[PDB]
């Protein structure tokens, strides 16, 4: 029943998916032993969306874990909720990537991708009516940004009809963690515009800013970080799992948010986010939600959404709300933000309703938008790439594995072209 | 002996069907489980199974199964016929092309087979009613395929469309103008009578009269249900002036191209202030023609009137109805067209309106439901044409249509077809 | 060395995690609530104004 | 101008900055711990419950004239490990049927988890309650550990189901009451195994335990295993006969030996000791 | 007494109820389907079935057995003689049993 299958590669996506599956298991009342102890019948009509049924009355997530080294995967199998996954969905290499895009995409990646392709295939014909694919990865590393995107290209090749979305952890110029992000970042983003139907971006720096300013938590770790991104993960697919007054599948979100085939990069946000003090002090209301979920400092990337104009926007309310308050809030915030929204298309905002609030919450809002403010991140990426490419720094370990400067040049040119065609809409007038 | 077949396509069609048939099953005294407590006025809507329960003469269509199986788990799992709740596998995702050119055929054939079976049992079929939302992909597309299929399967049989168009500013999607224009193109040459059912105007009505700041779509479905019941009570209840559905395409349609109109109802009142007011026939007639009481976002003051079919239920008096009509004609701010000297069609029913427990409306002894066809309805078409072409100029959102199997040209023929329709309305309005 | 009481410190003294969405939480809030408009309106017949009313 | 994250920071006790948020987080953490103590799901309560139910007291029945008879509670000990067998109910074996592992442990104190009962498998010509060599019976667990009866059984070796460490024939405590419970004693020495049939079994002697459906002997090794109750070894079924081959078939043809008499020695591993109570 | 319940009739009844659950939904399922009724009505969460509870389950799953045959199958299933059936044991018998 329009089920979706999860794949993740590299320790980044591994952590993201591991915590996302914990969130979904908590929501559906599934123990780490894989046995259901929920309260409702309503948790059981849509179990097939994410969980397959096995012998003994237990459920298994339909997720694939891929990596070029077994360390992080041995960590996740030992972590909590590690017993849900079948032992057969673990695939690992003995070499690793070493932040080398060529190693993860050409030499080790190509020879290892056969098994992961086979398992994802057999699982895909496993389901009755396949709905789509979701991928979680980071473009700033080697194994993820290479092997994941190679699998993206392959899967898009054999399934041109299905819908596919990816969640990209991109390098931030401020918070630097490796010396050579821009090269493989550009290499990956080049191969995304042609295949990925949906791509939505997350940034560690701005997500830190969220944790330290809104949550005001003194010493955050990666755990609550992944918790926020996983809440964003789960908030979008609520309608496909629960009844609601306005159902909306991923295809509807796509066709309703994207005007042109090459503008499929998205900015997301989650509400209500509050500090540990005022939980009992602030009233949860649709006006307060709609106010917070359009706060620019509520987004999870360093891009400032006040620096451009929104093309399309969408809000997916969860919980029992009246439709009008949503409608008038959307129209009023549209009217008093005319200068910050594109003019040539009227009513560029989606409102969708699902009547199941999250665990421990009464209402929630997930925002997804397409704006001309995302391209500033690609200006930083392009400037860094050009600066470190002019002197040919670190080029030669790439080119010693069958690479040459042709692909680097074409990727750089294509990304600049994307930036140009994305910015020319900012000042366009009808 | 007389029956009418109901079709509920699209999500909005489903949620309006639930409320309408709850209203009818309560007012007919039949329980949700399906059998009469026993402690020939139902043949129009319910059909005896031979011994005990009654079989629905309704059909439900949608490409996504959540609403269908939710209803199957609802209170009417014991009422509805099993596989008349036809459900698909993949949602059309707000795409007219998906519902009209790739996956609509795998379900339209089943629906036509079902309607063959339902019509075969029926012996005195009067007509068809269709419920759908325009701004939805599967709704519009499947409603289209059904309409051209039934247009050649039956032909002369009458059909009425209680259709929901998107509101001017209060709307949810971004791409609804496209499939709206295509749906209107499909239905303007196939629908005998089509009414406006936008949402924000009735929302305003509820806020003004019921004094509520927080209603939801359920109240809308219930009130549309009550309007349908008021319209259809004439075929199943005794009255001094009975009006059939066949007296719609002969009294409300001056020209074949002009078959779009708007509905209104009175009185709307809560249970707190109902006993402290008059609620006279003259007052409920006057309030029915009040411009803000229109169920559609259309100003009757900006256009002429052509034909109004207004029906009373309760203990109304024909002399009082005639006096109210005389006062309405005496009033100046309502002006009719010159070539139509008489333009009122009145029916009288003796059955008082039903009240559903837990609903907003109170128990009343008089009620009137009015359907008006006016030349001012072109404003919504003009504004929808603007919302269409401003984003239609530069090939926006078009490839998700064309690469799905849609041809790029149909939007054009829709454009000049709606332009000619608007020209027709503004040509009719001139004096002779 | 701590062994048994190490559960207490890992539970209350910054273990390298966060506890089960309780940062996201809202006196006592686990309160997993669910009821759909159809499942409430037409069957148990509670007044539409009396629904919502957030609490 | 109150500003947070000011380089060096003290505890929440001080008022330097961002102390209120930290203190409230600490309060809510112990209030969640309050929830965990209000609803009986504490891990500490679980571990204490398991430990206390595992280490309950028990009395071994005394043996008169050193003759084992049906119905007593006796200790089973591997001599080669010099250690007594116990069962771990909490650990669950990998199987559709519910079965629980058994391991041998060095500590010999009488415990509920370490006690077992002897029951008559099927009605037999031996009306007297004294157990005899080569008579089928079923070992049962103490009623205190589980209200349902649990029996020690084994099923033929399969590559699908082989031991986690030993990889050999399994032994499992299961709810099955079928023929797999059929266990038989055997006297130790090679020369007299056959003729000792039909003779009373007396406690304290070195004995052999063999399964009927498989004719396999139960034994243990220095094979490592981990569970709640410390570090424990493995118990399984296997033939630890001496490796050298003997011409049993040709001895058959000549007529010197008959099959029922054994010819191959078995190592000390296979020995087991029944232990009764010291005082009545 | 008119008659005592016979073993071949018991085998026929168990074969019928054993086949009936196969027809619904998919091959891997019917275990969750049987578990789900137990969740629907096992309020105490103890994990014990009773005679009337099993009668209800059979009535839900389109199997109206006689009271006498239902007692016969109940007695055949339980050896504890406590008049209670463990749900997992019942599931294992009905679903995972090589012998008819
Ligand atoms: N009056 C009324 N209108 C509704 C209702 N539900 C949806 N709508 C209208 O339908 C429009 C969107 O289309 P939907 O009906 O939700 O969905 P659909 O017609 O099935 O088409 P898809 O979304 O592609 O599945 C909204 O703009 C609403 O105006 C309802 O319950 N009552
Ligand atoms: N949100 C999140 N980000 C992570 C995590 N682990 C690593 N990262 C980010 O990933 C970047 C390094 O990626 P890398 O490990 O080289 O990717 P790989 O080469 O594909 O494995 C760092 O800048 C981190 O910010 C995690 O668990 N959660
Ligand atoms: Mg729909």
């Amino acid at each position: 029943m329009r089920e979706i299958v999860h794949i993740q590669g590299g320790q980044c996506g591994n952590q993201i998916g591991a915590k996302f599956w914990e969130v979904i298991s908590d929501e559906h009342g599934i123990d780490p032993t894989g046995t259901y102890h929920g309260d409702s019948d309503l948790q059981l009509e849509r179990i097939n969306v994410y969980y397959n049924e096995a012998t003994g009355g237990r459920y298994v997530p339909r997720a694939i874990l891929m990596d070029l080294e077994p360390g992080t995967m041995d960590s996740v199998r030992a972590g909590p909720f590690g017993q849900l996954f079948r032992p057969d969905n673990f695939v690992f290499g003995q070499t690793g990537a070493g932040n080398n895009w060529a190693k993860g995409h050409y030499t080790e990646g190509a020879e290892l991708i056969d098994s992961v392709l086979d398992v994802v295939r057999k699982e895909a014909e496993g389901c009755d009516c396949l709905q789509g694919f979701q991928i979680t990865h980071s473009l700033g590393g080697g194994t993820g940004s290479g092997m994941g995107t190679l699998l993206i290209s392959k899967v898009r090749e054999e399934y041109p009809d299905r819908i596919m979305e990816t969640f990209s952890v991109v390098p931030s110029p401020k918070v630097s963690d490796t010396v050579v992000e821009p090269y493989n970042a550009t290499l990956s983003v080049h191969q995304l515009v042609e295949n990925a139907d949906e791509c939505m971006v997350i940034d560690n720096e701005a997500l830190y800013d969220i944790c330290f300013r809104t949550l005001k938590l003194t010493t955050p770790t990666y755990g609550d970080l992944n918790h926020l991104v996983s809440a964003a993960m789960s908030g979008v697919t609520c309608c496909l799992r629960f009844p609601g007054q306005l159902n909306s599948d991923l295809r509807k979100l796509a066709v309703n948010l994207i005007p042109f085939p090459r503008l499929h990069f998205f900015m997301i946000g989650f509400a209500p986010l509050t500090s540990r003090g005022s939980q009992q002090y602030r009233a949860l209301t649709v006006p307060e939600l709609t106010q917070q979920m359009f706060d620019a400092k509520n987004m999870m990337c360093a891009a400032d959404p006040r620096h451009g104009r929104y093309l399309t926007a969408s809000a997916l309310f969860r919980g029992r709300m009246s439709t009008k308050e949503v409608d008038e809030q959307m129209l009023n915030v549209q009217n008093k933000n005319s200068s910050y929204f594109v003019e040539w298309i009227p009513n560029n905002i989606k409102s969708s309703i699902c009547d199941i609030p999250p665990k421990g919450l009464k209402m929630a809002v997930t925002f997804v938008g397409n704006s001309t403010a995302i391209q500033e991140m690609f200006k930083r990426v392009a400037e860094q790439f050009t600066a470190m490419f002019r002197r040919k720094a670190f080029l030669h370990w790439y080119t010693g594995e069958g690479m040459d400067e042709m692909e680097f040049t074409e990727a750089e040119s294509n990304m600049n072209d994307l930036v140009s065609e994305y910015q020319q809409y900012q000042d366009a007038t009808a | 002996m007389r029956e009418v077949i109901s079709i509920h396509v699209g999500q909005g069609g489903i949620q309006v069907g639930n409320a309408c048939w709850e209203l009818f099953c309560l007012e007919h005294g039949i329980q949700p489980d399906g059998q009469m407590p026993s402690d020939d006025a139902f043949n129009t809507f319910f059909s005896e199974t031979g011994a005990g329960k009654h079989v629905p003469r309704a059909v439900f269509l949608d490409l996504e199964p959540t609403v269908i199986d939710e209803v199957r788990t609802g209170t009417y799992r014991q009422l509805f016929h099993p596989e008349q709740l036809i459900s698909g596998k993949e949602d059309a995702a707000n795409n007219f092309a998906r519902g009209h050119y790739t996956i609509g055929k795998e379900i339209v054939d089943l629906c036509l087979d079902r309607i063959r079976k339902l019509a075969d049992n029926c012996t005195g079929l009067q007509g068809f009613l269709v419920f759908n939302s325009v701004g939805g992909g599967t709704g519009s597309g499947l409603g289209s395929l059904l309409l051209e299929r039934l247009s050649v399967d039956y032909g002369k049989k009458s059909k009425l469309g209680f259709t929901i168009y998107p509101s001017p500013q209060v709307s949810t999607a971004v791409v609804e103008p496209y499939n709206s224009i295509l749906s209107t193109h499909s239905l303007l040459e196939h629908t005998d009578v089509a009414v406006m059912l936008d949402n924000e105007a009735i929302y305003d009505i509820c806020r003004r009269n019921l004094d509520i700041e927080r209603p939801t779509y359920t109240n809308l479905n219930r009130l549309i249900a009550q309007v349908i019941s008021s319209l259809t009570a004439s075929l199943r209840f005794d009255g001094a002036l009975n009006v059939d559905i066949t007296e719609f395409q002969t009294n409300l349609v001056p020209y074949p191209r002009i078959h779009f109109m708007l509905s209104s109802y009175a009185p709307i009142i809560s249970a707190e202030k109902a006993y402290h007011e008059q609620l006279s026939v003259a007052e409920i007639t006057n309030s029915a023609f009040e411009p803000a009481n229109m169920m559609a976002k259309c100003d009757p003051r900006h256009g002429k009137y052509m034909a109004c079919s207004m029906m009373y239920r309760g203990d109304v008096v024909p002399k009082d109805v005639n006096a109210s009509i005389a006062t309405i004609k005496t009033k100046r701010t309502i002006q009719f067209v010159d070539w139509c000297p008489t333009g009122f069609k009145v029916g009288i029913n003796y059955q008082p309106p039903t009240v559903v427990p837990g609903g907003d409306l109170a128990k009343v002894m008089r009620a009137v439901c009015m359907i008006s066809n006016s030349t001012a309805i072109a404003e919504v078409f003009s504004r929808l044409d603007h919302k269409f072409d401003l984003m239609y100029a530069k090939r926006a959102f078009v490839h998700w249509y064309v690469g799905e199997g849609m041809e790029e040209g149909e939007f054009s023929e829709a454009r000049e077809d709606l332009a000619a329709l608007e020209k027709d309305y503004e040509e009719v309005g001139i004096e002779t | 060395i701590d062994k048994e009481f190490n559960q207490h410190v890992i539970f209350n003294t910054q273990g390298v995690q966060q506890h089960i969405l309780f940062g996201h939480g809202v006196t006592d809030y686990n309160k997993r609530e669910y009821g759909t408009s159809y499942d409430l309106s037409f069957n148990q017949k509670i007044k539409p104004q009396t629904q919502i009313y957030s609490k | 101008m109150h500003n947070y994250n000011v380089d060096r920071k003290y505890q929440y006790n001080c008022r330097i900055g961002n102390w209120s948020e930290e203190w409230e987080l600490d309060e809510y953490k112990m209030k969640e711990y309050l929830k965990n103590k209000e609803k009986q799901k504490l891990v500490s309560t679980d571990k204490e419950d398991r430990l206390k139910r595992s280490l309950g007291g028990v009395n071994l029945s005394y043996a008169n004239e050193g003759l084992v008879k049906f119905g007593y509670t006796v200790m089973i000990e591997s001599d080669f490990m010099n250690a007594v067998v116990a069962s771990n109910i909490w650990d669950k074996i990998t199987g559709t049927e519910e079965a629980y592992g058994v391991t041998v442990t060095s500590q010999k104190e009488p415990i509920v988890r370490t006690a077992f009962q002897l029951l008559r498998y099927e009605q037999d010509q031996y009306q007297d309650d004294v157990i005899h060599y080569g008579q089928n019976f079923k070992i049962a667990v103490i009623s205190r550990l589980s209200e349902k009866p649990l029996y020690l059984t084994s099923s033929h070796i399969t590559p699908q189901k082989c031991a986690k460490f030993s990889r050999k024939q399994e032994v499992s405590i299961s709810t099955n009451e079928g023929i797999n419970s059929a266990w038989c004693f055997e006297y130790m020495d090679p020369k007299l195994r056959y003729e000792m049939k039909g003779q009373p079994v007396r406690s304290g002697e070195p004995v052999l335990i063999k399964h009927i459906p498989t004719c396999q002997w139960l034994a243990t090794d220095n094979v490592q295993y981990n569970n709640e109750f410390g570090q424990e070894f493995e118990v399984f079924c296997n033939s630890y006969q001496c490796h050298n081959k003997t011409q049993n078939l040709i001895a058959e043809k000549v007529g010197r030996k008959t099959i029922e008499t054994p010819m191959r020695n078995q190592t000390n591993q296979n020995t087991f000791r029944i232990v009764t109570a010291l005082y009545p | 007494d008119d008659l005592a319940i016979t073993k071949e009739e018991v085998k026929g009844i168990v074969k019928t109820i054993r086949q009936k659950l196969i027809q619904k939904t998919k091959g891997a399922n019917d275990e969750f389907l049987l578990r789900k009724l137990f969740k629907e009505f096992d309020i105490s969460n103890s994990g014990f079935l009773t005679l009337d509870e099993m009668n209800a389950m059979l009535i839900k799953l389109e199997i109206p057995i006689q009271k006498r045959y239902l007692n016969a199958v109940f007695s055949q299933l339980d050896r504890n003689h406590s008049g209670v059936i463990e749900f997992e044991e019942f599931v294992y018998y009905i679903v995972n049993d090589p012998y008819p």
